[PDB]
């Protein structure tokens, strides 16, 4: 603490800068409970929990988090195996500028920090 | 020490003995899978 | 705030990119230069970022950088940054690693190419220094005349200014100022 | 047996055996050789893909640059050998990003070693079955040449052996290296005739040479025809030494 | 048979891949440490020389920050995850505070880390023991040890690694305040304590030292054989 | 008792189920592929072979570019998880760069992302092995993935059942300076040599790749190229 | 899950045997037979036709609710074979699907294009 | 690093937002100038005729999106650029797997969709248009995301013009040349240069082939 | 069960050889040992110095020895800091005895924190500063510094408090 | 109102700032230090806003240690230059009211002397004299008509007290005690206080 | 000697049809004290008999307090019955905030039954091993239940469990007739009695390890200890 984390403001947290940096955070969150909410009310309770379990069971199965993974099963099932998006030919994450240590990083996914 | 800064008072010893243990019987993130090993004994 | 400015040209097997008098042309490769114009702090942030992917594409792919390629990758770099955008205007001139044939172009802040055969200006003068500068050009120039018509448009459209020959074979560095 | 399941097992008497064995299987690979000179440094290798029918692109098989002033060997599972190579020649570029000078050697193979080693601590993960040889020039201990384990350890040598026979030309550089007087010439024809014991045809070895010219590192990978010619002489000299 | 977990009790209640890890420890190099009066002393026995060898790129001793410093024995790698850490969180500390950090601070430090790693069965525990020494903001010598468990004690003086006992016996029977008055005579006795156990010296211990407000010192083999020299002329 | 688990070295040091799985790809259908001084040729032979079946329904020679074609010899289910993100790659090559894609490249990120299933518990490596063919800068080029993720250039090579003598015989009778007629017709013939049958242009593909771009030659050529062996 | 996976070269999906072979996927191709019945499908030349076998065997159900011809749209039918539960709950699937083809693309779903995800989905 | 917990992400970035809106600030208080971007407004027109759709524009800009389908573009330069790239892949892609060539309702439903997206700030009018299996169509697309079937749609700087010949001198069942000429003085009435045309036929087309990758 | 699985106040200070001193015309107690000066809103000084007080106490009770007034000081300029620009307002003094001599430090919300000799803020405390420069010194009487905390009160125009070796005590 | 200077001569950098606190609420002694030490050989002296600069000072001041212990040999002053634009940069976009300026002598082993110029907008450059403050302008006039890469310490601090004189000629208020320093081959030698 | 395969895990079933877990589970409810509960037309009454591990202890608590009208015994495992305890107490207090009315008996209890449900047919979870009895007072009148670890609740109207509780059971079920047309001090001496079964033919029912719980229309839930249980005991006459 302290050294691991610096310059964040409090004040500059609460207030996002732009009217679409929330929605495109959070763009992939929004259609999942779209589509689960139309499924549920067309064909019931089922159909949700059988997709959730599909995605959790598919995306146990990766890389540790300080190497980059393919993600091929899940955009299979997801159906983004045809479409291309700005966020796949848009600052490449294969190449990011910054990464961290690995044996802090595999405890902040596991959530003990 | 978060009693006292809440309620300006000292906590009982059967108080601090309870929250003390509403953490040891809980196991199976940060929690652990096994019992704790340990025995204390309050007093005061 | 000045904000400078970066020219272009091509003549007979060689080209000349010139600025005035913070640095401003960065070498990326051989024979193959870039130049931008604007504000200091994003015009450096811009040529690390590029020379970073440039090393690693060069690496990767074991071979030098067509200059089309780099256009291409300057402008997916620029935007990437649609929303928020850097304060820059970069200018490509260089020669084919292989075949040896002159290239020149220009970008916007957004990444908007322009493939242009005569000559090349950005910066902020970009609406005077056009009509000199197409009265100024002549095709197929050698290369001294070349620096001569670049030294008198750079001057005359506006201190000191630096021109870079790049050729087939040398590459020639100038620093003047008007007499 | 009971303690031979995972990575996350420790033996009755303190033991790694998944480790032990990741260790192991280097020991099938070709033969790479590297020794320091007194003004370069060297690398040999051996060519385990010769068939009639296999083409000759890239520059080579086992040798591969990192920066403009590093290069490597790998001996183990070509699979894992390249997302090494690759991670590795991000976090050159990172840190040439994040402070406008070349990365130190040590500190690349440090950072390297940390990956290396994450694997054998987290269960449900295969550990990285390849051993890599490092040279390289620093401004601050000058030409270097390092060594990685499967298990995340590295140390610095002078002269060292990893692949198939590793003991045997361990043994003769051992008794055959010089301190402090190794010219390169002098470093190639002692790892010539180390192949040749250890092991002849100019079609089967590869060598890179890095030394310093002008205040600019040059790497080069050694000719058909200069390393029939090294072979050539060392034969004479055999022969002539009867 | 019921050593193959890590969380799981036997019927006397032992957990025995603690154990386990502690043998792992067991089988390293001898590391002594003696706390001085106005000195602190540590002190490893190298093992086979490898003569075509860089000594630069292999050491056990290492210092954490401008007053502690730091020597281990067990498994070389896993070692330098924790000098990593505690070098952080030196300076993370210095931030937070302002005051250079404390030598049970940073062990207590270490301590948690340690124990952080034996509480699931999807990771292993850390083969390493550590003895760290340094000066407080007081100017006062301490000298603390962990284990892989995750238990720390203050000592005195006191040896981990391979031979360990036989050093141990030597210091108890040999440590009292005729001979750490100078610091020349501890370093004395942390010479020939090195040399009960170890085949014939001057060229298979490596030392260091640190006095107040001086930093880490590395001795080298010309100074290390004087001393040697020295004892071996007394009878 | 080391033979079940994926992530699990043998006391030997070697992975078991990797070497099942290249057990799995030499039990396919046979496949060829010849490289000459023009162009490269590839052929396979069919497993729906009864006439209860469509001829424009599925085919095992696919386009993923227009200068890249591929084919395989394994599991037929995954292998069009493998094609679809072949052309996503390609695809995202050409929008980034402006330029196609050379075949190393391709081949080095298909052969990364087949690395990523033999490291981790819980899955399985895929039953398939590739080759591709591809024309850049005036040059062919012919490789090969293995279901293990290493990749080697070739010159002419044989895989799927009966491959040995597939090789030998490509190397009898391999000629450096070849046409591309001459290659097609030793492609058929080492096809020819372990069938099992009586090859007709209803039972075999063939794909042909120069500088006008890959294509895949229909039935009456192939009918056309019978008739003359 | 935390249940592991069985030892042996058959008893789990994720293991191949000594020459490549899956043998849990030829279990459930075994398991298709467990019904008892045979469906067969006929192209002409500008039709198509689906006939399949109907076994009630006690009379006290009620046979206007024993059936497996399907509609999953209205220019696409269907006919399954096997374990009951397990086809209608991939028709639901298979509805779902051709519902976010039309949603995505703007037209009816082809057979072909139909097939290809179900069995994408399925390996 | 010592500060990264998270693996990053790809996409667009916000982070010069805060600085860039107090340093416009300031500059406009200061009188100075900034870079600004680059803008393509000019007309352009569409109609059907017989059997085709004709497209035409001032001076190429008529942008490719598949063998059978064109677009034009008025506004900014690159989003026009970028957008109408990421349609001609995706469509290739669809192309590819499906063996068909594409229809215009799925290229019209990706535009409004990603326009949709993005609220307005990623700034092009389009002028879709094309031949498929069914027939000849062509539509109009704003930034916000609307798009209008319409038999002939003008669209630039001078439009009024073109909108006016359009009313004036249109009938069902176009000849192809007359249609060109049609288009050709519609647009020419608004400049008072050449012009190029793009004529998209029936004829010239086979929808009963396997799709091949074009050049 | 599936889908369980899933998931005007004017106040002064100063130090010498024998202790700290402050003077007022509030003050908080924040330790027996540390002694804290309140100057804006009342309940943000409130809450505030009870927080670093609860800190403090933790710390003790941890390290098993009493905290000092440099880390004290620190502790609270960065916990402020964290809520810059958001309306909160204070200017304390700590003052306290732990070794190496007595320490005064002053810190606010903005975050500023600077250690000196002699503090005086509010109102018409020019004056008190100004007279107690004046007859400032490092060795004197205890007697004669309460004299002149007294003549600055009375200038600038009680409550008074010592800081010593084993905690403070009020006089007045 | 406070004022940087700085000269760098062949073999040495000279270093000069004031010694007033921008403080306003309450009193309290002038005498307040802003020149950072961040190793043996490097010196950082930045001025702006209070609360914000100190922290920043002590975060690229526990970086640099941390990289000496973590690798046995100190930072240069090329690469600690490079690394603190990049923060500032880094910490600018999150903080929007953010003035910090910034200037870093130090001297190398390898290189030689060395004297960074830094505005408030990350920029850095390499200048043979740089100065912040109010009279900025005529500074840097000043030592332009006045400089050659030949002056000896004397000539620097006559230089430099030649400055000063001018600024007090065009106005003589204020003119804190200020303090000069000096970076050599043998480290950080302070040097005699000018209150003038 | 088939049983080794099919009964380590809950989400097994057996050739047979069975689960061995939750059997297993209720198993570990005779491992605790006998506690006995009955109810009246008015009041509603709970009786433990506390146990001590030797003389120099107190015996620990096996009368809880939830609400005003709702009070609980339990018989079994500790954590378990602290865990329920809690959740019990949540929920009432978030309905009387929000709601402005108490938590219906009813209510609460289906609440527990499907919170107790799910462990029983997941992975990484085992059965509660605890049995409650619930006695409270609401608009429908005086209520009791009954919990078992198999997630099944029962509304019975004089329940005991514990060790040796058939005794009890017996008696209460002889005696069912006459509790309704009663008052406090003879339905707390029929509980007495009826509790006084379980102990041997030695014993007798002193003042030291006996607790009362009593609710009714206008009292509350209140707990009687040591000297407060004196005024309920003497008019209980010989064995």
């Amino acid at each position: 603490d302290l050294l691991r984390k610096g310059f964040s403001c409090v004040k500059n947290e609460l207030l996002p800068s732009h009217p679409l940096e929330l929605s495109e955070k959070n763009f992939q969150l929004n259609q999942d409970k779209m589509n689960f909410s139309t499924l549920r009310n067309i064909q019931g309770l089922f159909a949700p929990l059988k997709l959730q379990m599909e995605f959790k069971a598919v995306q146990q199965v990766q890389r540790l988090p300080f190497l980059s993974s393919s993600n091929l099963s899940l955009d299979v099932l997801r159906g983004n195996d045809e479409t291309i998006g700005f966020e796949d030919i848009l600052n490449d994450p294969s190449q990011s500028e910054v990464m961290g240590e690995p044996h802090l990083m595999v405890e902040y996914k596991l959530g003990l920090l | 020490q978060n009693h006292w800064f809440t309620y300006n008072e000292t906590m009982t010893v059967e108080s601090v003995t309870q929250a003390v243990s509403n953490l040891a019987l809980q196991f199976g993130p940060g929690a652990m899978s096994r019992p704790f090993g340990v025995a204390l004994l309050f007093g005061g | 705030y000045n904000g400078g400015a970066v020219m272009a040209m091509k003549g007979k097997n060689c080209v000349a990119i010139a600025a005035d008098r913070f640095q401003k042309i960065f070498p990326m490769g051989d024979r193959l230069y870039i130049g931008l114009a604007g504000l200091a702090t994003d015009v450096q942030t811009v040529a690390q970022r590029l020379k970073f992917r440039l090393n690693l594409y060069e690496l990767k792919e074991g071979r030098q950088i067509k200059p089309y390629t780099l256009m291409s990758m300057v402008a997916n770099l620029l935007y990437e940054k649609r929303f928020g955008p850097y304060y820059t205007e970069p200018v490509i001139a260089g020669l084919d690693p292989k075949t040896f044939k002159p290239f020149i172009c220009s970008l916007d802040l957004i990444g908007c190419p322009m493939v242009t055969d005569d000559f090349v200006v950005s910066g902020t003068c970009a609406e005077q220094m056009y009509g000199m500068c197409e009265s100024l050009w002549e095709p197929n120039m050698d290369p001294d005349h070349l620096f001569e018509t670049i030294s008198q448009a750079m001057l005359n459209a506006v201190m000191g200014v630096i021109v870079h020959i790049i050729e087939k074979d040398k590459i020639t560095t100038r620093t003047l100022k008007a007499r | 047996r009971r303690y031979d399941s995972r990575t996350t097992i420790f033996s009755p008497e303190g033991r790694l055996y998944q480790v032990e064995y990741a260790m192991e299987a280097i020991g099938h690979a070709g033969t790479c050789l590297g020794i320091l000179a007194n003004d370069g440094v060297l690398l040999a290798a051996e060519r385990r893909n010769i068939h009639k029918l296999l083409d000759e692109v890239f520059f080579s098989e086992k040798i591969y640059k990192l920066n403009e002033d590093m290069a490597c060997s790998v001996a183990g599972i070509t699979s894992d050998a390249n997302v090494l190579t690759n991670e590795l020649r991000l976090i050159a570029q990172r840190y040439l990003l994040q402070y406008q000078e070349p990365i130190p050697c040590e500190q690349l193979v440090t950072a390297l070693c940390d990956i290396k080693q994450a694997y054998t601590q987290f269960g449900g993960k295969r550990p990285f079955g390849v051993s890599l040889l490092y040279i390289g020039w620093d401004k601050h201990y000058g030409f270097q040449l390092y060594q990685s384990d499967p298990s995340g350890n590295y140390g610095g040598w002078k002269a060292t052996c990893i692949g198939n026979n590793s003991a045997a030309a361990v043994s003769m550089l051992k008794q055959d290296y010089k301190e402090g007087e190794m010219t390169l010439k002098s470093a190639l024809a002692l790892a010539i005739k180390v192949l040749n014991k250890t092991m002849l045809s100019a079609e089967k070895v590869e060598i890179a040479t890095l030394t310093r010219e002008n205040g600019k590192t040059v790497i080069r990978v050694l000719k058909q025809k200069e390393v029939e010619q090294l072979i050539k002489k060392h034969e004479e000299e055999e022969a002539k030494a009867e | 048979s019921y050593d193959r977990a890590i969380t799981v009790f036997s019927p006397d209640g032992h957990l025995f891949q603690v154990e386990y890890a502690q043998e792992a420890v067991k089988k390293g190099s001898t590391a002594v440490g003696v706390r001085g009066r106005d000195i602190v002393v540590l002190g490893v026995e190298k093992k086979s020389v490898a003569k075509l060898q860089d000594e630069r790129t292999v050491r056990k001793i290492c210092a954490l920050d401008d007053n502690v410093c730091m020597a281990f024995a067990g498994l070389t790698a896993d070692a330098r995850i924790v000098i990593n850490r505690a070098r952080v969180e030196c300076q993370s500390h210095r931030l937070t505070v302002e005051d250079p950090v404390t030598v049970e601070y940073i062990t207590r430090y270490i301590a948690s880390l340690k124990q952080r790693y034996t509480q699931s069965n999807g990771r292993r525990p850390f083969g390493i023991s550590a003895l760290i020494v340094g000066f407080d903001f007081d100017g006062t010598p301490r000298l603390y040890q962990t284990d892989p468990s995750g238990t720390y004690h203050a000592w005195k003086a006191n040896a981990i690694g391979r031979g360990a006992k036989s050093v141990r016996e030597f210091l108890e029977k040999n440590y009292t305040d005729e001979a750490i008055e100078t610091d020349d005579l501890t370093i004395k006795l942390v010479i020939k304590a090195l040399l009960e156990v170890v085949q014939s010296g001057g060229k298979n211990i490596e030392l260091a030292v640190m006095r107040r407000d001086q930093s880490l010192k590395i001795l080298n083999p010309e100074e290390i054989e004087k001393y040697v020299a020295e004892i071996e002329k007394e009878k | 008792g080391y033979s079940f688990s994926l992530t699990t070295f043998s006391p030997s040091g070697k992975l078991v189920q990797i070497e099942y799985a290249l057990a799995a790809v030499a039990g396919g259908a046979p496949s060829v592929g010849i490289k000459a001084a023009n162009g490269v040729v590839l052929a396979t032979e069919k497993k729906q072979k009864s006439i209860l079946y469509d001829e424009r329904s599925v085919h095992k020679v696919e386009p993923i570019t227009k200068h890249i074609g591929l084919v395989y010899s394994g599991m037929g289910p995954d292998y069009r998880v493998l094609v679809h993100r072949a052309r996503k790659l390609a695809q995202q090559y050409y929008l980034v760069y402006q330029e196609p894609i050379p075949t190393a490249q391709l081949v080095q990120r298909v052969a990364s992302v087949m690395q990523e299933y033999t490291q981790s518990g819980g899955v399985r490596p895929f039953g398939v092995s590739l080759l591709i063919c591809g024309w850049n800068e005036g040059r062919p080029y012919l490789f090969q993935s293995d279901p293990s993720g290493a990749y080697f250039a070739w010159k002419a090579t044989a895989m799927g059942k009966n491959y040995v003598n597939g090789k030998t015989f490509l190397e009898k009778r391999y000629n450096e300076d070849l046409e591309l007629e001459d290659a097609i017709h030793t492609a058929i013939l080492t096809l020819k040599e372990s069938f099992e049958g009586q090859m007709t242009e209803d039972n075999i593909e063939v794909g042909i790749c120069n500088e006008a771009g890959f294509r895949r030659l229909t039935p009456t050529e192939v009918k056309d190229y019978l008739a003359a062996i | 899950m935390s249940r592991g996976s069985s030892a042996g070269f058959d008893r789990h999906i994720t293991i191949f045997s000594p020459e490549g072979r899956l043998y849990q996927v030829e279990y459930a191709f075994k398991a298709i037979n467990q019904g008892g019945l045979t469906s067969v499908a006929v192209r002409g030349k500008d039709c198509a036709v689906i006939v399949t076998q109907k076994k009630v065997p006690d009379k006290l159900l009620d046979s206007s609710t024993v059936t497996h011809l399907f509609k999953i749209t209205e220019n696409i039918g269907c006919v399954m074979t096997g374990m009951t539960a397990d086809s209608r709950s991939q028709v639901q699937r298979a509805r779902y699907e051709a519902a976010n083809w039309k949603y995505k693309y703007g037209y009816e779903i082809p057979v072909d294009m139909l097939c290809k995800r179900i069995a994408d989905i399925s390996q | 690093a010592v500060s990264v917990y998270a693996p990053p992400v790809g996409g667009f970035s916000f982070d010069n937002c805060r600085r860039n809106a107090v340093l416009e600030a300031d500059f406009a208080k200061r009188g100075y100038k900034l870079p600004k971007v680059r803008k393509t407004g000019t007309t352009i027109a569409g109609v059907v005729y017989k059997d085709g759709i004709v497209l035409g524009a001032d001076t190429s800009k008529i942008h490719f999106i598949s063998p059978n389908i064109y677009c034009c573009g008025a506004g900014t330069a690159a989003d026009t650029d970028m957008t109408t790239q990421l349609i001609s892949s995706n469509l290739e892609l669809h192309s590819l797997s499906t063996g068909r060539l594409p229809r215009v309702v799925t290229a019209n439903r990706m535009l409004k969709q990603m326009l949709f997206r993005y609220q307005g700030y990623i700034g092009a009018a389009l002028v879709l248009g094309g031949v498929d299996v069914t027939g000849p169509h062509l539509y109009s697309i704003y930034p916000h995301g609307s798009t209008d079937k319409l038999p002939y749609v003008t669209m630039g700087s001078g439009s009024l013009a073109a909108m006016a010949v359009f009313e004036d001198k249109f009938r069902p069942d176009m000849e192809e040349e007359e249609a060109k000429n049609l288009v050709s003085e519609a647009i020419a009435a608004g400049i008072f240069s050449n012009i190029d045309l793009c004529v998209i036929s029936k004829n010239k087309l086979d929808f009963l082939r396997p799709y091949t990758v074009p050049n | 069960a599936l889908a369980s699985v899933l998931e005007g106040t004017t106040t002064l200070a100063f130090k010498f050889r024998h202790g700290v001193i402050v003077a007022a015309d509030k003050v908080i107690e924040i330790n027996p040992y540390l002694l804290g000066t309140m100057a804006g809103g009342a309940a943000d000084c409130s809450f505030w110095e009870r927080l670093l007080a609860r800190q403090c106490r933790i710390y003790e009770l941890r390290n098993k020895e009493r905290i000092s007034v440099a880390a004290a000081s620190k502790l609270l300029a960065n916990m402020v800091y964290q809520y810059k620009g958001m309306g909160l307002s204070m200017g304390t003094m700590i003052c306290g005895w732990d070794k190496r001599g007595p320490g005064l430090y002053y810190v606010d919300s903005e975050g500023n924190r600077i250690s000196g000799a002699t503090f005086s803020v509010g109102s018409g405390s020019v004056y008190a500063y100004g007279v107690m420069d004046r007859g400032y010194s490092y060795d004197l009487e205890v007697e004669q510094a309460y004299d002149l905390a007294r003549r600055a009160i009375y200038q600038a125009t009680v409550n008074l408090y010592h800081v010593r070796e084993d905690g403070w005590i009020r006089v007045s | 109102m406070e004022y940087l200077i700085g000269i760098q001569g062949p073999d040495y950098v000279l270093v000069a700032s004031d010694r007033v606190a921008a403080s306003n609420i309450v009193q309290m002694k002038d005498d307040h230090d802003k020149m950072f030490k961040m190793s043996e050989k490097i010196l950082l002296l930045c001025v702006g806003e209070a609360g914000d600069t100190v922290q920043f000072a002590e975060y690229i001041q526990k970086n640099v240690q941390l990289y000496k212990m973590r690798n046995g040999y100190e930072l240069s002053p090329t690469a600690a230059a490079n690394f603190t634009r990049r923060n500032l940069a880094d910490c600018l976009r999150s903080r929007t009211p953010y003035h910090v300026n910034l200037l870093l002598a130090g001297y190398d082993e390898h290189e030689g002397p060395a004297l960074y110029y830094m505005d408030y907008l990350a920029a850095l450059a390499k200048a043979p004299f740089a100065a912040h403050g109010y009279g900025a302008f005529l500074t840097l006039s000043i030592l332009d008509r006045y400089y050659t890469p030949t002056i000896s310490r004397e000539r620097a601090v006559e230089l430099l007290r030649k400055c000063l004189e001018e600024l007090q000629k065009r106005f003589i208020l204020n003119l804190p005690t200020f303090s000069v320093r000096i970076i050599d081959k043998n480290g950080i030698h302070d040097l005699d206080n000018i209150s003038f | 000697m088939f049983r080794n395969q099919y009964d380590n895990d809950v989400t097994v079933w057996s050739p047979q049809g069975r689960i061995h877990q939750i059997e297993y589970a209720m198993e570990a409810v005779k491992q605790g004290s006998a506690t006995v509960g009955l109810k009246s037309k008015t009041h509603a009454v709970l009786v433990a008999l506390k146990r001590a591990q030797s003389e120099l202890a107190a015996h620990q608590k096996k009368i809880l307090h939830v609400d005003n009208h709702i009070g609980i015994s339990i018989a079994g495992l500790t954590a378990d019955a602290r865990l329920l305890c809690n959740f019990m107490r949540q929920e009432c207090l978030d309905s009387r905030f929000v709601f402005d009315r108490p938590l219906p008996v009813s209510r609460l209890v289906s609440l527990i039954g499907s919170k107790t449900q799910i462990p029983t047919q997941r992975y990484g979870r085992r059965p509660y091993g605890v049995g409650l009895l619930i006695a409270g007072y609401d608009d429908m009148g005086p209520h009791i239940f009954q919990t078992c670890p198999s997630a099944n609740y029962f509304d019975c109207r004089a329940m005991s469990i514990g060790a040796r509780s058939q005794s009890a059971r017996t008696y209460l079920e002889r005696h069912m007739s006459e509790f309704m047309e009663c008052n406090l001090n003879e339905l707390v001496k029929h509980g007495l009695r009826a509790l006084r079964e379980t102990l041997p033919a030695e014993q007798d029912l002193t003042t030291k390890n006996v607790s009362i719980g009593i609710v009714g229309k206008d009292l509350e839930f209140t707990i009687y200890d040591d000297d407060d249980v004196s005024p309920f005991l003497e008019g209980l006459e010989e064995r």
